[PDB]
């Protein structure tokens, strides 16, 4: 929950998923179809120095990248 | 008066006892009486009292004059109280009560 | 070499405004001095010749009286030991009702003599043990000092004679009249059941006509007026309601939902008809006086005026309960007509003016009732307040007499007899406690000494005469007030008697307070800071 | 009306003064806690601004309780916090090492050497330090409980809990072992969330134990419920068991006289329906993070069920892990699998003047609580800190089974290795290389100084010993102040802790060596 | 000056011997103040708050809390004493004295250049030996009423006046024996402590029942019911507003009256359920109902109940539900859905006492109450507070004695024997820790010293008499506070709780060891 | 106290407080002057208000050049001054022996 | 527990404006630092250049 909008957009673009602000098709019904789903080879929650973050590893339909910078303190 | 490390009553408490305080009470009653003395009888006069707001009042009535005076002396307030009592029970003689009481004390 | 530093340890760790007194001189002697000072302040108001004191509290209110408990209450006492003695006096007032000045004087004398004993060489423990032994001896002796018993509490004359002494210390000059008033009021109350309720005696203060014009009314008086037009009923049929005299409404939320013109046109008329029906149903039971604890609606008042019903609105629920007790009605919670059991009855309810205040009077012709009231007149508010204090003292004395009928001679006779017997007992007792026992006995002299000083005679001559007379064997002899020379007279025949229970409780409480003060060895006072209340 | 190119409150400092000030600030931060290292360390009293007292010898707590103005000191404090968070040990070591490297760097900065050369030499040195540390390590058989206990002991010999060594070691080892958990092919320990430490002042420290379950400061809602259930079936919840307002605005309109009573009866019926849905699973204990209605309590007692309300979410998660239950929010969707079977005893008992709820006989619990009984709150806080250090060390060893000799033996071995390597560079940066290599000797030197022995004689002897071939495990005895082989004394350290300490110290030196200007006083401009 | 002051100019620091001096001075000050509390012969202290409230006390923990002190070491010692009071309920003054004497004895050697670490090692060795000796010397015994009376006396005599202690001993022992279930932990919450402010101090007593600080709110309810059924309920009998914002809509006055009459049906149903139960249970006027309700009752329901001769109490305390179910023997009800005569409690007498503007209800003459009340009576508020604290200490002491069958001789005998055993064991300790062992023994010797000093006798002469008698006889001889001669504390009946002594040893040693190892005090959290 | 009643602005240390104050001052002087005794003592730098520099380990000079305002310190300083005036040596030992006598007492 | 008092003895007897530095870190290292600063101030004027 509370995923940042830019992060969600990047994840959807990389994984092939589609942002869905609502569940409402053009028939007036409320449905969610499997074609609207992104895919990835692994999703984990790793531990990075007493904290945790979610890694979406090896997304399909597009390659993305992120960098985790390890230093000595916040200023570094 | 040796200053006790912890005083008995609250600081600033004023106590007066003995003959001098009773004499002072009699003098205060005299002072209250003389403020209504001239308003007695067919040749009596009127008093004009202006409050803080500037709204003046004119009266020949002893009870009214005494009420309009901001009397704070504890012994003097008894004369105002008996003037009010005479006004309530009878309605006339509110000057005679104060004059008689102060004359007894004197 | 110009400053003495604070001693290392606790003295340095003490807070910025805190104080710490330890040892004999710093703590015990200071406490004794403070208690002695308080006793001196209250001493001059003791006995029939006691003098009123005009005390002005922090709220600019004026108190004039010689009641010791009231004076101590209105004084802003700060020293904690004197605070403890004041608590003892207030406890004596609450338990009995008279003897607060005795408690204060006895405690002061005991603490003074305790300081003397400590100075001559005794320890605190020995003094405390001696006082405890002497208090036990005094409590053993006291039942043997009873001279007579009340032996009747339904008699006006006997009760008045018994109560005269209690209300002679206050209002010395005119005590027979007040004694008769309080005796009549108390005899009206106190039914065949032995229980007597102090709150059943009410006091109404109406200013103007001098206290000699006061009277006792078998009923109640309320300083208010009638809501309606009817102002006098001679065969009252009071119906009391604790609810407002108005059509009852919902409790969550009520809104009048109108959907047609007819409902809008008929709503107010129907509501008025309903109120009229309720009021007429109330009136058809014969009720002609209605007392409500809440507001009175205009339609209800109009319909009550139509049916000739007297309306009285009591603001306080305490007054409502007292009226229900004194009339015999049950405070209904709705506007239902009262059943014959719940309907109250009274001989006469009417509106009258006393002085310049309009009052409503619920008067019983019978010499009976649950609640009786005393109408106090006077020329000053403070004078009526002091007379009310005297009335309270007399009522408490009557209550004590109901609890215990034993009486002991007054005017210092009991104190002198106690002192003589305790001195005799302490001589036979060996050890270091004999000094404390003798000092406890000598502390009883402060009562006849205070009486003699206030009466304007030499206390020493009075005390010597009292010891002589008690030495021949007259144990019912006290000092004579109406004499310019030190003289004594019999108190049993003079009727100057005070309750045994009051003496017992006062002695116990004063001894406990003095011992408790003596037990303290260190005082750690925090910073006073604020604390307005 | 001055021109004021910059703001009035802006101050600029530059040049050698800035570098000297930064290095002196780091040295001061090091000197604050220099004496709090080693088995013979002395504790310090910290006065909390809020009025509390922190009495400890842990480096991170001491540095965290100190407010400083110089930004270099702030950097050092952040370094201490980073070391504490990453591995949980070596805080004093990393602070002292950073101070020493910054001192030996100031030595060169005073001459005409540019800071970039010193930084490059430091980075090369750090690489060789890591290589040598990995080289001189030894493996560990995690199955052998005795070796794990010895490692935890070596971790806690320098803390106030060292008096009760075996007890603390067993507590930490058991807590870590039964908080270890694996699911979906992912392994975790999570000392932070589970393995709670609950401290109850009073009693004796020997009575401290880790429970095979959890303990909370809670009591039954109604006294009629049982306070001792043998083999309870626990059901956990989040939603309140009481009637609540809806999300939308739902005003009613009553025109018939019987609708008010009807509505109240429907409220009661809703509560009864919820309670019946809960009872359908036949549980014995019901735990809720929110309130439980009194009528709900009656309906539950009718079915002989113990109910506890207003439990913290963290406590409820710990209970779920301990007793194998799953928290549910809608009782109508409660399933059999969600019922917690596995707790072997539930008991509410009074400790001191307060009730505590025990679920303390779980079979295979994945969460636990540690009950600390001690003299006072400060003693128990220090004990909790020491036990946290022990658990962190145990987790580090479990993740990385490599060990490194302690007592300064590793420092001297790495210093000798780097000194031998420096003989071949023959460049200009060999001097900073050798200086930062020998800066590692501050750890044995500090151990000797705290022990009270002669520093110069012992360090000379230690260096001479390390010049031999097989002497990498020779360090300083912290008590007797004598040169002893650490395979005989038995003091060993996890390789992860040493690596993190070395890396963080070198990187702090690099970061502070890089600055030459300071501007201050400007507005936040948020 | 120091590093901290260099980084933070507005910081206060004490380093090296300064820290030891500061801590030892604070401990010595606290010990000097609390010396006079120890023993039944100790002096009574008087405490005045900022608002002017007067408190007479002798308890160590109470005195520490009301100290006007802001010292760090004082705060640490106060926390330790607070924990000691919380768990064992006794030994706070002994705690402070032993900590202070430990620090003083340790300083006596540290000032001679000795390192504190050696002293702490000696301390821990001596503590181990002392715990072993205490295990050896305890007196395991099944405790009948006499032993509990002796323990309660040994506590209350130290807390209050001798006669008040004599009364309170019977009170507390009888209460504990009343609420004590066989081989079950004692629940001290089941002994209600109620204060009344009218009689003397010695009038306090034990009621085999319950006392409630509130009475019936309806003047028509009975003031005294001889034979009573008790209904303990947690059901609100007053008007309740609907949770979902009902509101009433009507079009005429008659409709409004109908709605008003029909808005109380829900509560009237429960009231009529209670009435039906009362009429079924008792068809005569001999018995009666007392309805104790935790939640309020509106005047309509009060009137409806009073019309049927039922006395009802509202807004009872939460603990009173368990207390009444344990005393009267009923079942606490959270709803009246299924109420039967079997859920009703019983009480042989219920009456109301009026004291000023407060009502007190007495529920006594129960069959076999498992929860009783201790009515504290006195003429002053401070007297009531002092008696309440003394009663808490006595209850804790008796419960501690019941918990473990052992009990330790008092009057300082155990400390004297422990010191002698430690002196004998001292040669077995290797190194310079013998100095710490000697310091620990001398610190333990503080209790007989302070007892003899408070009794007025000479300190050193009395102590050497006691020690010589113990050495020559081997008995556990304490300090006779009346004559100063050695006295066998076991035979006289001066008993101390074994758990209290063990807690004293452990906590005092731990805190002294931790303080001695402190070498710096910092206050640098500002700015 | 009794004295403070007559003179409100009076400082008094009475009973054990006087002993504590005197012994604390003596112990402070002893703690300062311990390091002077013997040839292995430590040099002390004495900087005056005007900035004058004095290096010494003499007991009397050090006593006169510390900034002390204590009565017991003044008495001990007078004793040491007399010792120096008549014999010229033993001031440090004088202070040490006085302090140790008070401590042992 | 909000202030650290001065240690009993010489610390309390010191005058209000006086300063006392004792021990290696407090005295010797500070003196060396001051001398180093003075030499640094004069250093750049040494020699013909
Ligand atoms: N007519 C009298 N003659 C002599 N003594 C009297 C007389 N009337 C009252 N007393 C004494 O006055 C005392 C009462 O004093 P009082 O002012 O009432 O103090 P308190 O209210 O504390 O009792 C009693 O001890 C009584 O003996
Ligand atoms: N028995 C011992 N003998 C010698 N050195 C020891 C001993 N135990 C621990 N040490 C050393 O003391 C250091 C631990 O100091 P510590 O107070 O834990 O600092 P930190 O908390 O920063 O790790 C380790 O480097 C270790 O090598
Ligand atoms: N009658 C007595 N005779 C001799 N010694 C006693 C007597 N009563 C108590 N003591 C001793 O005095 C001590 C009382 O300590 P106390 O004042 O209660 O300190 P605390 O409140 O900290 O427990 C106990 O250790 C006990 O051994
Ligand atoms: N070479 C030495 N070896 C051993 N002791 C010495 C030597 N020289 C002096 N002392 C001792 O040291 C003390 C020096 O005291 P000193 O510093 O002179 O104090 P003061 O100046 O007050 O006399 C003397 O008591 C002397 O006995
Ligand atoms: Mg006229
Ligand atoms: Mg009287
Ligand atoms: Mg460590
Ligand atoms: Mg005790
Ligand atoms: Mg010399």
């Amino acid at each position: 929950r509370r995923v940042l909008k830019r992060d969600l957009k990047r994840i959807a673009k990389a994984s092939g998923a589609t942002i869905l602000s609502t569940l409402a098709n053009l028939e007036g019904e409320e449905t969610f179809e499997a074609a609207m789903l992104g895919q990835a080879e692994e999703v984990v929650q790793e531990r990075i120095c007493d904290d945790e973050l979610i890694l979406i590893k090896n997304t399909k339909a597009r390659t993305s990248a992120s960098i985790i910078l390890r230093g000595a303190n916040d200023f570094m | 008066m040796m200053p006790t490390p912890v005083i008995l009553l609250k600081e600033g408490t004023d106590s007066s006892q003995g003959i001098p305080q009773l004499v002072s009470n009699i003098s205060a009653c005299q002072v209250i009486a003389e403020a209504v003395r001239t308003t007695l009888g067919p040749r009596g006069m009127d008093k004009l009292i202006v409050d803080g707001r500037g709204k003046a009042t004119i009266s020949n009535d002893g009870a009214t004059i005494l009420k309009l005076l901001d009397v704070v002396h504890p012994a003097a307030k008894t004369l105002v109280d008996i003037a009010k009592s005479q006004d309530a029970e009878v309605g006339d003689g509110t000057t005679s009560v104060t004059l008689l009481a102060a004359e007894f004390l004197k | 070499a110009l400053h003495v530093p604070k001693a290392p340890g606790f003295a340095q760790m003490l807070k910025e405004g805190a104080k710490h007194f330890s040892g004999l001189e710093e703590a015990v002697y200071r406490n004794i001095q403070a208690c002695k000072e308080l006793a001196q302040t209250t001493r001059t108001a003791y006995g029939p010749n006691g003098m009123n004191k005009m005390v002005i509290n922090h709220l600019e209110k004026l108190f004039v009286t010689n009641d010791a408990a009231t004076i101590l209450r209105e004084l802003e006492v700060q020293h904690p030991a004197a605070k403890m003695i004041v608590m003892a006096s207030h406890m004596q007032e609450q338990e009995v009702g008279d003897g607060t000045n005795f408690v204060l004087v006895f405690a002061g004398a005991l603490l003074e003599l305790a300081e003397e004993l400590l100075r001559i060489g005794l320890s605190v423990s020995e003094v405390i043990e001696g006082y405890e032994i002497a208090c036990r001896k005094a409590h053993e002796i006291l039942p043997n000092l009873v001279c007579c018993s009340a032996k009747n509490l339904r008699d006006i004359d006997e009760v008045s004679s018994l109560l005269r002494t209690s209300i002679m210390s206050k209002q010395y000059g005119n005590e027979v009249f007040l004694a008769k008033l309080i005796a009549q009021a108390c005899v009206s109350i106190f039914p065949d059941s032995g229980h007597f309720n102090v709150d059943n005696i009410r006091v109404c203060k109406i200013l103007g006509s001098g206290i000699s014009s006061s009277s006792v009314l078998h009923g109640m008086v309320f300083k208010k007026e009638t809501e309606g037009d009817v102002t006098s009923v001679k065969d009252a049929k009071i119906a009391v309601y604790s609810c407002p005299f108005d059509g009852m409404i919902t409790e969550t939320k009520g809104t009048v939902l109108i959907k047609t013109a007819e409902e809008l046109m008929n709503f107010s008329k129907g509501e008025e008809n309903l109120m009229d029906a309720q009021v007429k149903a109330i009136a058809d039971t014969g009720a002609n006086v209605v007392v409500t604890g809440g507001k009175v609606a205009d339609m209800a008042l109009h319909y009550a005026n139509k049916y000739n019903i007297m309306l009285v609105r009591l603001n306080s629920k305490w007054d409502l309960r007292r009226l229900c007790k004194t009339v015999g009605a049950t405070a209904l919670p709705r506007l239902t007509p009262p059943v014959l059991e719940e309907m109250g009855h009274c001989d006469s309810v009417y509106l009258s003016e006393v002085g310049d205040t309009q009052v409503v009077v619920f008067k019983h012709e019978k010499e009976d009732g649950a609640i009786s009231t005393i109408v106090l007149r006077g020329s000053t508010d403070n004078l009526m307040d002091d007379i009310e204090r005297a009335v309270d003292d007399g009522v408490n004395t009557f209550k004590v007499l109901t609890r215990d009928k034993r009486l002991v001679p007054g005017g210092g006779a009991t104190e002198i007899e106690l002192a003589k017997q305790i001195t005799s007992y302490g001589e036979t007792c060996p050890g270091l406690e004999q000094y404390a026992i003798k000092k406890f006995a000598e502390a009883f002299e402060a009562i006849p000494r205070a009486l003699a000083e206030n009466s304007g005679v030499k206390a020493n001559e009075v005390i010597s005469k009292l010891y002589a007379v008690h030495q021949e064997g007259n144990k019912n002899v006290g000092l004579d007030i109406e004499a310019e020379v030190p003289a004594v007279k019999d108190m049993l025949e003079a009727g100057i008697l005070d309750t045994y229970l009051g003496k017992y409780w006062a002695i116990k409480l004063a001894t406990n307070a003095a011992v408790t003060v003596l037990r303290v060895d260190q005082i750690i006072m925090a910073k006073p800071a604020g604390g307005p209340k | 009306r001055p021109v004021l190119v910059l703001s009035q409150n802006t101050k600029r400092e530059s040049g050698r003064k800035v570098q000297s000030g930064n290095i002196n600030a780091a040295k001061t931060i090091a000197d604050i806690i220099r004496t709090c290292l080693g088995p013979k360390s002395m504790m310090k009293m910290l006065l909390d601004p809020m009025g509390g007292i922190v009495m400890t010898n842990d480096g991170n707590a001491i540095l965290r309780e100190i407010q400083v103005q110089h930004p270099a000191a702030k950097s050092m404090i952040e370094i201490s916090r980073t070391q504490d968070e990453e591995v949980g040990d070596g805080t004093t070591s990393v602070i002292i090492l950073a101070g020493e490297m910054l001192s030996v760097a100031e030595h060169f900065l005073e001459q005409q050497m540019h800071p970039t050369v010193v930084i490059s030499a430091y980075r090369k040195a750090l690489d060789d330090m890591i290589s040598t540390l990995k080289k001189i390590s030894i493996p560990v058989d995690i199955s052998d409980s005795d070796m794990m206990l010895n490692i935890i002991n070596s971790s806690i010999t320098t803390k106030a809990i060292s008096r009760w060594s075996s007890l603390a070691c067993n507590i930490a080892l058991d807590a870590v072992k039964m908080v270890q958990f694996e699911e979906n092919g992912r392994k975790e320990i999570d000392i932070k969330k589970y393995a709670r430490v609950e401290k109850i002042p009073g009693g004796i420290i020997e009575d401290s134990c880790v429970l095979r379950g959890v303990m909370i400061n809670k009591d039954v809602t109604h006294p009629r419920m049982r306070r001792y259930i043998k083999n309870p079936r626990i059901v956990l919840l989040d939603s309140s068991l009481e009637y609540k307002k809806g999300e939308s605005q739902t005003d009613i309109e009553i025109t018939r006289e019987e609708d008010f009573t009807r509505i109240l009866q429907m409220e009661e019926e809703y509560i009864q329906q919820l309670c019946e849905d809960i009872i359908q699973l036949k549980p014995d204990v019901v735990i809720t993070e929110k309130g439980i209605s009194d009528l709900a309590q009656h309906y539950l007692m009718r079915a002989n069920i113990t109910a506890i309300r207003r439990v913290r979410k963290t406590d409820n998660n710990r209970i779920a892990r301990a007793c194998g239950a799953r928290i549910v929010s809608r009782p109508e969707e409660l399933r059999e699998d969600d019922v917690g079977t596995g707790a072997g005893l539930l008991e509410i008992k009074k400790i001191g003047d307060e009730y505590f709820t025990f679920i303390t006989d779980c079979k295979d619990p994945k969460a636990c609580t540690i009950l600390l009984r001690g003299a006072s709150k400060e003693i128990l806080s220090e004990v909790e800190r020491n036990l946290q250090d022990a658990m962190q060390v145990c987790r580090n060893v479990l993740l990385d089974p490599q060990l490194v000799p302690g007592g300064g033996a590793s420092e001297m071995a790495v210093a000798h290795a780097l000194t031998e390597k420096s003989k071949a560079m023959t460049g200009v940066e060999q001097w900073p290389y050798r200086a930062v290599a020998q800066a590692l000797e501050v750890i044995p030197r500090t151990l000797i100084q705290n022990c009270g022995a002669s520093t110069i004689r012992l360090l000379t002897s230690l260096r001479a010993k390390h010049t031999q071939e097989n002497c990498e495990t020779w360090g300083v005895n912290g008590e007797t102040g004598t040169l002893v082989d650490m395979k005989e004394l038995g003091i060993w350290e996890p390789l992860a802790v040493k690596l993190q300490t070395y890396k963080t110290a070198v990187e702090t030196a690099v970061l502070l060596l890089r600055i030459d200007d300071i501007v201050s006083g400007h507005k936040k401009k948020g | 000056m120091a590093a901290v002051k260099t980084l933070n100019p507005k910081a206060e620091v004490a380093r090296a011997q300064a820290a030891l001096a500061v801590n030892i001075s604070a401990a010595r000050g606290l010990q000097d103040v609390l010396r006079t509390n120890l023993g039944p012969k100790g002096t009574m202290k008087m405490l005045v708050s900022g608002a002017g409230d007067i408190k007479l006390t002798k308890d160590g923990n109470v005195l520490l809390h009301e100290m006007q002190i802001q010292h760090p070491t004082a705060s640490l010692i106060a926390k330790v004493a607070t924990a000691q009071d919380d768990i064992t309920g006794d030994g706070t003054t002994s705690n402070v004295l032993i900590i202070g004497e430990l620090l003083k004895q340790a300083d006596l050697y540290i000032s001679e250049g000795l390192h504190p670490r050696i002293i702490t090692e000696g301390f821990e060795a001596a503590k181990e030996k002392a715990l072993q000796f205490l295990e050896e010397v305890k007196v395991s015994r099944e405790m009948d009423r006499e032993t509990l009376i002796d323990v309660a006396r040994t506590s209350l005599r130290t807390k209050v006046h001798a006669e008040l202690a004599d009364v309170l001993t019977e009170a507390v022992v009888d209460s504990i024996l009343a609420i004590k279930k066989q081989d079950e932990p004692i629940d001290l919450f089941m002994i209600e402590i109620m204060e009344m402010k009218h009689k003397s101090e010695t009038d306090t007593s034990l009621i085999r029942g319950l006392v409630l600080d509130h009475g019936a709110r309806h003047p028509d309810m009975k003031k005294r019911v001889e034979d009573a059924y008790i209904l303990t309920c947690n059901v609100s009998l007053e008007y309740e507003k609907t949770e979902v914002n009902s509101g009433f809509f009507y079009k005429s006055a008659e409709e409004r009256e109908k709605l008003v009459k029909a808005e109380r049906k829900f509560i009237e149903d429960r009231v009529k359920k209670i009435i039906e139960l009362k009429r079924k249970v008792c068809g005569d006027s001999d018995k009666g109902f007392v309805v104790i309700n935790q939640k309020g009752i509106d005047p309509f329901s009060l009137d409806a109940l009073s019309k049927e001769g039922i006395v009802a109490l509202r807004r009872a305390k939460r603990r009173n539900m368990e207390r009444l179910t344990l005393a009267c023997g009923g079942v606490a009800l959270n709803s009246f859905d299924d109420l039967s005569p079997d859920c009703l409690g019983h009480a042989g007498l219920v009456y109301e006492y009026t004291l000023g503007e407060e009502k007190f209800t007495f529920i006594e003459k129960c069959n076999n109450p498992r929860s009783v009340t201790l009515l504290i009576k006195g003429p002053n508020k401070h007297t009531l507070t002092q008696i309440k604290d003394a009663v808490r200490d006595g209850l804790r002491a008796v419960k501690n004695a019941i918990d473990d069958g052992c009990v330790v001789p008092g009057a300082g005998a155990v400390e004297v024997a422990m010191a002698e055993a430690l002196i004998k064991h001292k040669p077995s300790v290797k190194g310079r820790a013998q100095l710490g062992v000697q310091a620990f023994a001398d610190a333990l010797l503080i209790i007989p010293k302070v007892l003899a000093q408070n009794s007025g006798f000479d300190l050193q002469e009395t102590l050497v008499k006691i020690q010589a008698e113990h050495s020559e006889s081997g008995q556990l001889v304490g300090v006779d506070l009346n004559t100063g001669e050695p006295m066998v504390a076991a035979e006289v009946g001066v008993w101390d709780n074994y758990c209290v002594k063990k807690q004293l040893l452990h906590s005092c040693t731990v805190i002294a060891t931790n303080i001695l190892l402190v070498d710096e005090i910092m206050r640098a959290g500002m700015s």
